[PDB]
């Protein structure tokens, strides 16, 4: 019965999560137990030998070789080469009899991804970014994947839809906000699920005196808005167009790809993996020049 | 109220079903040790 | 001691004594099955030195921690 | 200005140019909590307003397969997402319909 | 001043503690031991609350908010300007609460009155003691009460509530808020019976407690009778009070998820899992 | 064009004019019996001044 | 130990059981009296005949019709499944009409059904308190009742009106145990935190002082009791000493008292005002007001609590969203 | 042992007896139906070797 | 001895029973809580094996 | 109703099954110790 809590706001407001003591634990230890160790850096010199190589072109032999051997244990287990490669032919993107790998296929677009995910949406992942284990954790499929079902989902705020405020900025009513009590409702579905998936509560990144209120919320806030605007790239521009790539038996009812969402990385943490740091181990991965100071290696 | 006779009398019967009661309990125990120890 | 059978109706006795015996014997049971260790009827069948033991020391990794960070 | 001069003499804080003895703070309520003073000030320290809605310019009714009965706002988050019963997740939309002269 | 029939009620005697030493009255009111304690709580509570509102930004009656402690300060008392100083108002509250109680047992005695007064008030101190000591004290830091202030303690009630995502689904918040819409109900009731039979329309007749019974046996079906609806008046402000002492305490202490899934249980009851 | 004067602060005080007439009359209410109070000073009414006692028809026999 | 008048362990049986006195025309009473043996040892033991007369029997026609609306929209929704009917049930409603509709009439399964059970539910309440009115006028009693339960069907009828006014019957309350609760929730959110409306404040003082009274008064006639002291229309028409004590406990404790008729004033008019103060507060809400916290910002309500966070200028203009829309009625291809 | 029955009712313990013992066997049924190991209804056709069983000790 | 003139026996034994069954309940639960001592658990570790909280740090 | 002699007889009962008690939960502290030492 004993309770862990986390205080973020100011002390009489009951902005605070609390965690059940035992059941974080349970959860926390089977998340380390199984975090995969990466291998050791290493780098000698030479020109690229690749015959079909189009994401991981600024990147040493060594270094990409260890990029595969860490795509290997985070997607398919630490030996499992066959999962993507025809393993006699490592350039091609087909199978001896002809049909299209389309687990290469997929990854290839996984890596331009990840590298948009790390290079353009910092300002959500920070320092700590993503690998391919922060989805898969070692399986091929991820956590959280969704298809299409009716129109009213709320999901589809990380696909096409756009705009989920109800909270007039005034005192008096105005033609600027005519929302219904059930956008209101909508809303609220919406941001139940932000909350599980995260495991917290709403007063992680709101003061609900005022729900519309960024002054009086956490800095958290800004960071979760900035997840929005990631998943919809990562759905409209990644995921969503895999459609023709994958077989059948992956697809909606719809013949839709899956659909990340926010528990796709976290989990149910308010960070994914309790925060563990592997992003920076792995400069193939990085879309950007420098990560926290330490330079891409660059050949 | 209750006599000396019966009460001695019943101090049997309860001595009798407590002995009975703690010899399962502890052949229970020992079968549960045997099984997976505690300490 | 057997003055004792002279405070109270012996009848009343017996239906306390059951009632405690009863109630004592479900707290340990549901104790036990609630433990991970004595979860009997799903891992009743593990030998001794199968059945889990609670961890004398989690390891941790220094960027992570099980809770966010407070105020 | 966020503190008053020192007296390089002998480290002492100068008021008004006259020496304070002790050790100068500058007073604040509790928390250095400050009463609101508009309406405007609040919002003044929000975001902007928010965009005006998109509204589709015409309805195009779903499959009847996508369609839910349940018309409650909340109960994908209330109910569905911790209710995975078979018969009541096929209860969740329409079931499919077709003109006779269709089959 | 007293009333015209009060005088021979004035006797000594009934106290609990201090017997004729302080058994007497001033004006209406009667003082004894408990009314001594009673206000030197109230006052030293009253003012310390002052004083928590001139260290703060505002005299401002509605904006007033002397806050509890940070949560690290655990079960420690904090720096006075830093919580400290609403755990001091805190004794006091609760020293000026019991003497209340206390007080009002003194004078049912006196009276040769029953003491269900102080216990039905002994159910909004249970409330009261539920918020600041016992919830605070399984959450292990004094922190989690709430603060003193006309609408900062509101804004406490909606963060609470939301820690738990949707606080209505609670399910002892329901039957609290079942009482408390009951107990209304009832209290309407049973002040319109009264009033009506012995505020008849002009002319007729002052009413009897059969057609009181009458007519309430119309509006349920059944009568309550006149000690049953004092009773039932009594079971529903009390039990309401009493329910919503369970439903924050289990709220942080034992249930820390949110309150929509744990009606859980309820979709798997086997019949129909 | 009253730009702090609104409706609801309009109605609010509204309904303080009417809770503040309320009590008044409860007050009086309330002194139907044990008024005038006896005091060493001679008879007190405090404030408001007590509705007089009222006088109960009783019903004719039944 | 002492006995606490909580419980009556010797009741006593009338062979026959009391009628109605008098008036039985356009109505007549069903039924006949019989005891209960728990009400009997709770209460009084009589369960008794019923009164309806002409708009006692249109009244149960009407609101029968709205709950058997009600109950077979909910069962059409978990498509007619009798478990799911038991096991879903209080999640399951029947949900008001879709917003861009606004008061023109919707069709039926997107709130036609929502309305015509709402207004045959409208009509079986105001029926049922012709009902009362017309009852207690037969028993020769006054209209304290009747005007009682107007105050709550006046808040009843804001749940209409507020809806009316802001010029859409999407937001009425959704007939549905959690439903109704959703609705209560994210009314309070559209409308920018109802703890800062004045009114619902008001409310919620009166329905904690009915809880007080109700407590303090039961609790005081108890303690009495062993007197008479709920023999309640006696001590009014004939002060017993039961009467005396009870005004001199309040006197001696808190400074002032009531009588034993005055007191039940102060139960009718705190009761009363629970719902008419909250029936305001609903009415200005949308209409005169439409953001709560904002209004307590302006009139000085809310407590200053230092920045959590601070935006810079650009973040004020990227943070800002967009008011929901409409949902999207395609399900879009990516292939180009 | 015989003159339990006049200290008690015998009319009486039976029903208390028997009311217990429906108790007890309804709980043990529903305890065992809801495990993994005996979810008989669905797996009771597994042979003993194939039935489920909790997870064990090993550990990194 | 006469302190048993002053208190009814058939009181006094429920009483003395009522606070040890109370007391040792709360000390086997307390020290089940425990990291040290939650004995369901991990009553086989060795005393070298079983938990000890942490240390002064001296930095 | 007591007696000083139903007194001193009660008193002797009291005493002897506390220190019996106390006899038999220093044993319990003894097999404790000997298991997990707590200092
Ligand atoms: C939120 C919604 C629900 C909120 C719900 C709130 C409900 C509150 C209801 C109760 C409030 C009235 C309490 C009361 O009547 O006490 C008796 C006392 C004296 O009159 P008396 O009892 O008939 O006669 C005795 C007296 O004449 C002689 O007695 P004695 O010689 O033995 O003792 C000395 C005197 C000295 O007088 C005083 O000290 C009176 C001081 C009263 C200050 C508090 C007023 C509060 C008004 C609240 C309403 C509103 C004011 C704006 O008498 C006494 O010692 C009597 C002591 C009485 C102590 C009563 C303390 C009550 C504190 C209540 C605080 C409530 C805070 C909410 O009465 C008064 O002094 C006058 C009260 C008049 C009724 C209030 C009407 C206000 C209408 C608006 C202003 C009208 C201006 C003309
Ligand atoms: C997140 C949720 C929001 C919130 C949103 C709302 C909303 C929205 C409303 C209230 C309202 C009220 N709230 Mg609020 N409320 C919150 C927090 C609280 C807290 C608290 C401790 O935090 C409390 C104590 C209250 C208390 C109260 C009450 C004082 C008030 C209702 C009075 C009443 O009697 O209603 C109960 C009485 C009725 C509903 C009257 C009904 C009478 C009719 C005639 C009965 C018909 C029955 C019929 C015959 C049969 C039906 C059959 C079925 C259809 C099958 N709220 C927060 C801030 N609250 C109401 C109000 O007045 O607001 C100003 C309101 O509408
Ligand atoms: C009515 C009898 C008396 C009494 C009379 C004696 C006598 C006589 C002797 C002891 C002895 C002992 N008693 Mg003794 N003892 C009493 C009550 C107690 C209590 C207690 C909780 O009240 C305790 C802890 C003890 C403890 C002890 C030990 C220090 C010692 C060894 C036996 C043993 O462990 O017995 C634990 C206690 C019990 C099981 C209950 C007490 C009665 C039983 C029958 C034991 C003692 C008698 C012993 C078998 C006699 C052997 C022959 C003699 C050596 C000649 N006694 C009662 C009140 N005790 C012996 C001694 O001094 O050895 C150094 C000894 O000779
Ligand atoms: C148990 C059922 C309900 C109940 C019953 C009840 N209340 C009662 C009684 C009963 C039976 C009494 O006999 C007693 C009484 O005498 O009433 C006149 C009382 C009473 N109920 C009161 C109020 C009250 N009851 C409430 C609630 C309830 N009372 C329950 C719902 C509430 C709520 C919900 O908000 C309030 C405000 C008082 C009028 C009175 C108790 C008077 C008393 O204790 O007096 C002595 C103390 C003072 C006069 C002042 C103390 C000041 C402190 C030292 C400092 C301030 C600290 C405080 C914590 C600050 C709070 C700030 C807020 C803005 C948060
Ligand atoms: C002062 C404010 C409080 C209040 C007051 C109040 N309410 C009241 C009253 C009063 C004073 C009444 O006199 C009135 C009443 O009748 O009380 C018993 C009522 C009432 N308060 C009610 C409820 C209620 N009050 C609430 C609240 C409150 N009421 C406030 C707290 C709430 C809440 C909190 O939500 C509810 C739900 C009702 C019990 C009752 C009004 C009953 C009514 O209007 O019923 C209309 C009839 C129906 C809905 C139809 C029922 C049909 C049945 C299924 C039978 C079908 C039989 C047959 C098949 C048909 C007929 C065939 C013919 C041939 C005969
Ligand atoms: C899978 O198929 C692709 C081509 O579809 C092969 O890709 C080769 O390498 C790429 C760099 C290049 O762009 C591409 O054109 C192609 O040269 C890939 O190596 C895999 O090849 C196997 O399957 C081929 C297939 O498509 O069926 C097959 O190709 C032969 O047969 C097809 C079908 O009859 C015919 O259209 C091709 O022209 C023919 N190609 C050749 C080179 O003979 C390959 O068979 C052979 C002998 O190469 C398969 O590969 C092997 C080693 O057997
Ligand atoms: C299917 O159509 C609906 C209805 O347009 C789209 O939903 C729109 O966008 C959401 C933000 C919003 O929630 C919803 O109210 C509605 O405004 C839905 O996303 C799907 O969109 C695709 O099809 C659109 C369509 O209506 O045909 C198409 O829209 C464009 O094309 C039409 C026809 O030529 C033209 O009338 C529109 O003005 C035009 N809209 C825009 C914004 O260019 C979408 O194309 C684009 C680029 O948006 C389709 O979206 C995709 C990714 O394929
Ligand atoms: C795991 O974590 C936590 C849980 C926290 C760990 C801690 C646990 C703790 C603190 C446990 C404490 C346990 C305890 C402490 O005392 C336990 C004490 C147990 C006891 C005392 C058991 C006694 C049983 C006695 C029985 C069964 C007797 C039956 C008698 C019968 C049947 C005979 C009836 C009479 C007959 C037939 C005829 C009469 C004839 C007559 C009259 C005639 O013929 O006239
Ligand atoms: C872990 O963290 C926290 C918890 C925080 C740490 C702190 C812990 C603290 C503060 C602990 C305090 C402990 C304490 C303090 O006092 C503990 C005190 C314990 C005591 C007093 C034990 C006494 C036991 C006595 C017993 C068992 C008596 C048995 C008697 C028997 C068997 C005979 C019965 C007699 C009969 C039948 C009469 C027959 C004759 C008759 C009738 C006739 O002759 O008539
Ligand atoms: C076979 O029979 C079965 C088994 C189906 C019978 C069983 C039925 C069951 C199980 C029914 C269950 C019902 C439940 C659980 C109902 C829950 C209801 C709740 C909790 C309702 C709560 C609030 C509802 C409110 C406040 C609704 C207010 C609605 C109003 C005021 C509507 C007014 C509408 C009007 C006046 C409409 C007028 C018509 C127009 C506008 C068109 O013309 C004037
Ligand atoms: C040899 C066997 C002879 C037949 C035995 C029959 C046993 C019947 C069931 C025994 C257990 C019933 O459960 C036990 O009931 C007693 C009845 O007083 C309860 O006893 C307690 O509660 C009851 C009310 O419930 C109070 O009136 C009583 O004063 C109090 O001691 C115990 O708290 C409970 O644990
Ligand atoms: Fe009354």
């Amino acid at each position: 019965a004993a309770t862990d809590t986390v205080q973020v706001g100011y002390r009489g407001t009951a902005m605070e999560q609390n965690y059940d003591h035992g059941d974080l634990k349970t959860k926390f230890a089977q998340v380390k137990l199984p975090q995969s160790p990466p291998p050791a850096g290493e780098s000698p010199p030479g020109p690229l030998p690749w015959k079909n190589v189009q994401v991981l072109n600024d990147i040493s032999i060594a270094e990409f070789n260890r990029t595969m051997i860490a795509m290997s244990t985070w997607v398919a287990g630490t030996g499992n080469c066959a999962y993507c490669h025809n393993v006699a032919a490592f350039q091609d993107d087909t199978l001896p009899n002809g049909k299209p790998l389309y687990t290469k296929i997929v990854a290839r677009r996984m890596l331009q991804m990840t590298r948009n995910i790390n290079g353009n949406y910092s300002q959500h992942v920070k320092n700590t970014g993503v690998t391919c284990y922060t989805c898969h954790m070692g399986k091929p499929l991820p956590n959280g994947l969704w298809f299409y079902s009716s129109q009213t989902d709320y999901l589809r705020h990380y696909l096409d839809r756009d705009g989920a405020r109800v909270i007039t900025q005034g005192v008096a009513p105005s033609n600027a906000n005519r929302s219904s009590t059930k956008q209101a409702e909508w809303t609220y579905a919406l941001m139940i699920s932000q909350s599980r998936s995260l495991g917290v509560n709403c007063t992680y990144c709101h003061n609900t005196r005022q729900f519309a209120s960024w002054r009086e919320a956490p800095p958290a806030r800004v960071t979760a808005y900035h997840g929005i605007l990631m998943l919809r790239d990562v759905n409209q521009n990644y995921l969503a167009p895999l459609q023709p790539v994958y077989p059948a038996v992956r697809l909606g009812a719809m013949g839709d790809a899956p659909k990340a969402q926010c528990v796709t990385c976290h989990n149910g943490a308010y960070k994914p993996l309790y925060g563990a740091q592997m992003a920076k181990d792995f400069p193939a991965m990085w879309g950007r020049a420098d990560w926290n100071g330490v330079p891409f290696p660059g050949i | 109220g209750m006599t000396e006779e019966e009460a001695r009398r019943f101090h049997g019967y309860m001595v009798t079903g407590t002995l009975g009661y703690v010899v399962v309990a502890s052949v229970a125990h020992f079968l549960a040790w045997s099984w997976r120890p505690w300490f | 001691m057997h003055r004792i059978w002279l405070m109270y109706d012996p009848r009343r006795v017996m239906v306390a004594l059951v009632g405690f015996l009863a109630v004592l014997a479900l707290v340990i049971h549901f104790v036990l099955l609630s433990s991970q260790r004595y979860s009997w009827i799903e891992n009743g069948t593990l030998g001794a030195d199968q059945a889990p033991v609670g961890a004398s020391a989690p390891a941790a990794a220094a960027e992570m921690s099980p809770l966010p960070p407070g105020r | 200005p966020t503190a008053w001069p020192v007296d390089p003499t002998t480290g002492q804080t100068l008021i008004n140019g006259r020496p304070v003895v002790g050790r100068v703070f500058i007073m604040r309520k509790t928390d250095g909590t400050v009463k609101y003073p508009n309406v405007a000030d609040v919002v003044a320290h929000e975001a902007l307003a928010p965009l005006p809605p998109v509204v589709g310019s015409s309805y195009q009714q779903a499959p009847i397969t996508n369609q839910r009965r349940m018309r409650g706002i909340m109960i994908q988050s209330t109910l569905w997402d911790m209710d995975r019963k078979r018969s009541a997740t096929r209860q969740r939309y329409y079931p499919a319909s077709t003109p006779a002269n269709q089959l | 001043a007293m009333l015209s029939f009060e005088k021979k009620y004035r006797v000594r005697g009934g106290t609990l503690i201090g017997g004729d030493l302080f058994d007497f009255w001033f004006g209406p009111f009667y003082v004894g031991f408990f009314g001594v304690t009673t206000i030197f709580f109230v006052t030293l509570g009253t003012l310390l609350c002052v004083w928590g509102a001139a260290m703060g930004p505002t005299w401002n009656l509605w904006q007033i908010n002397i806050a509890p402690p940070d949560l690290k300060y655990g079960l420690g008392l904090a720096p006075l300007r830093e919580g400290g100083l609403w755990q001091i108002i805190t004794l006091c509250a609760l020293g000026a609460f019991g003497s209340w109680a206390l007080r009002q047992a003194e004078i049912a005695r006196k009276l040769g009155m029953g003491m269900h007064i102080p216990w039905a008030y002994g159910g909004a101190i249970l409330a009261y003691t539920t918020l600041v000591v016992i919830r605070p004290f399984l959450l292990g830091a004094w922190g989690h009460g709430f603060p003193y202030g006309i609408f900062s303690h509101l804004d406490w009630v909606s963060n609470v509530g939301y820690q738990y995502l949707h606080f209505h689904y609670n399910p002892a918040h329901m039957i609290a808020v079942t009482f408390f819409f009951t107990n209304c109900l009832a209290l309407a009731m049973h002040g319109s019976l009264i009033l009506s039979v012995t505020n008849p329309p002009k002319g007729t007749p002052t009413g009897t407690s059969e057609q009181e019974n009458v007519f309430f046996r119309d509006l349920l079906g059944y009568s309550i009778g006149a000690i049953g609806i004092h009773r039932l008046g009594l079971f529903l402000a009390v039990g309401a009070a009493v329910w919503s002492a369970i439903c924050i305490v289990i709220s942080g202490p034992f249930w820390t998820q949110g309150w929509p899934e744990w009606w859980n249980w309820w979709l798997n009851l086997p019949i129909w899992k | 064009m009253m730009e702090y004067i609104d409706g609801a602060q309009i109605a609010l005080y509204a309904f303080w004019l009417f809770f503040f007439g309320l009590i008044i009359y409860l007050r009086r209410e309330d002194k139907r019996e044990g008024y005038p109070l006896e005091s060493p000073q001679g008879p007190r009414d405090g404030w408001p001044k007590g509705a007089p006692k009222k006088t109960y028809v009783h019903r004719d026999h039944g | 130990l002492e006995y606490q008048n909580l419980f009556t362990r010797v009741q006593v049986r009338t062979v026959p059981e009391p009628g109605i006195p008098i008036d039985e025309s356009t109505g007549t009473r069903y039924g006949t009296g019989t005891f209960s043996y728990l009400a009997g040892k709770f209460g009084d033991a009589q369960i008794g005949p019923i009164y309806l007369g002409w708009a006692g029997v249109l009244s149960l026609i009407f609101g029968f019709i709205a709950i058997e609306i009600i109950g077979l929209n909910m069962w059409a929704s978990v498509g007619w499944d009798p478990v799911e009917f038991i096991r879903q049930l209080p999640w399951l409603a029947l949900e008001p009409p879709p917003p861009q509709y606004g008061l023109r009439v919707p069709p039926l399964n997107q709130g036609g059904w929502y309305l015509m059970a709402g207004f045959f539910l409208t009509v079986s309440i105001i029926l049922w308190w012709i009902r009362i009115y017309r009852r207690a006028r037969a028993l020769q009693m006054g209209s304290h009742l009747p005007w009682a339960f107007a105050s709550a069907i006046f808040l009843y009828s804001t749940f209409f009106f507020q809806p009316l006014l802001v010029g859409s019957w999407s937001e009425m309350v959704p007939f549905g145990i959690f439903p109704h609760l959703d609705w209560t929730s994210a009314f309070s959110i559209r409308y920018g935190n109802l703890y800062y409306n004045p009114f619902h404040a008001l409310s919620i003082a009166f329905l904690y002082g009915s809880a007080v009274l109700f407590a303090m008064h039961g609790a005081t006639i108890l303690a009495v009791a062993r007197m008479g002291g709920e023999r309640e229309i006696e001590q009014i028409t004939d002060r017993g000493t039961a009467a005396e004590r009870s005004m001199l406990f309040w006197r001696w404790c808190m400074g002032f008292n009531a009588t034993m008729e005055s007191i039940h004033r102060w139960a009718w008019w705190f009761a009363v005002l629970t719902t008419f103060t909250g029936g305001i507060g609903i009415l200005l809400t949308g209409t005169v007001v439409d953001n709560w916290y904002l209004w307590g910002v302006k009139h000085g309500l809310v407590a200053p609590y230092p920045a959590q966070n601070q935006l810079t200028p650009e973040q004020q203009d990227l943070l800002r969203g967009r008011y929901q829309g409409t949902a999207p009625d395609s399900f879009p291809s990516y292939v180009v």
